[PDB]
């Protein structure tokens, strides 16, 4: 049920998503080991993901959360990087996309920093890098991130290093 | 998948060392996110 609609670079929607991507790059404490060395991206394509069933599953749950939190879903747009983005866009997020060893327990992780999610595109710690060149800093191979609508509701605040 | 803390729907990981890092977030139900945009890109070699 998923269809992908290409956005034109002239579309203000393309432009605002590109800007979120570019303006949330930061330097990482690994010196680029996981995600590569870069200060910006070459954006090649932005597609809207349309799936009626997955959308209604999301809005159903959003309403439940909202009604448990004084009518506030506390909805954010956040990045997610994964080797499984093709499965996610077709079948939705589930237990199989959890970061079992993550610092906040086994759940599905999202970042405000695009460059943080970029570190997971080829796996935890960047895996072995791109399939073709085995390079975590590959400048040739095409990468994919998701920019996702996420319902946080009442969020537990963990101060952390 | 684990459960969220009792009384909560997610976790916010607030950075408390690296002053330039933004927040990270964890949800424990797949139905609390929708993958709205697929972005295809390359990282760029600094000049
Ligand atoms: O397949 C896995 O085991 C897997 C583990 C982690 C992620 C992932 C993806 C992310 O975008 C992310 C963002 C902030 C912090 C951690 C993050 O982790 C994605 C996938
Ligand atoms: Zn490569």
């Amino acid at each position: 049920g998923t269809i992908l609609i290409d956005l034109s670079p002239d579309d203000k929607e393309f432009q605002s998503v590109e800007e979120e991507m570019q303006s949330t790059v930061r330097e990482h404490r690994d010196g680029g080991h996981a995600g590569g060395i870069f200060n910006r991206y070459n954006i090649l394509k932005i597609q809207k993901v349309c799936n009626k069933k997955l959308w209604e599953r999301y809005t159903h749950r959003r309403k439940e959360v909202s009604e448990e939190n004084h009518n506030h879903a506390n909805e954010r747009m956040l990045f997610h990087g994964s080797p499984f983005v093709n499965a996610i866009i077709h079948k939705g997020f589930d237990e199989r996309h959890a970061y079992i060893g993550g610092m906040f327990g086994a759940g599905i992780y999202f970042a405000e920093n695009s460059s943080k999610s970029n570190q997971y595109v080829y796996g935890i710690g960047g895996g072995t890098g791109c399939p073709v060149h085995k390079d975590r800093s590959c400048y040739i191979c095409h990468r994919q991130l998701l920019f996702c609508r996420v319902t946080l509701g009442k969020s537990f605040l963990q101060f952390s290093a | 998948m684990a459960h969220s803390p009792p009384g909560h729907h997610s976790v916010t990981g607030r950075p408390s060392v690296n002053g330039l890092a933004l927040a990270e977030y964890v949800i424990y139900r797949g139905e609390q996110a929708y993958p709205e945009y697929l972005i295809t890109y390359q990282i760029m070699r600094p000049e």
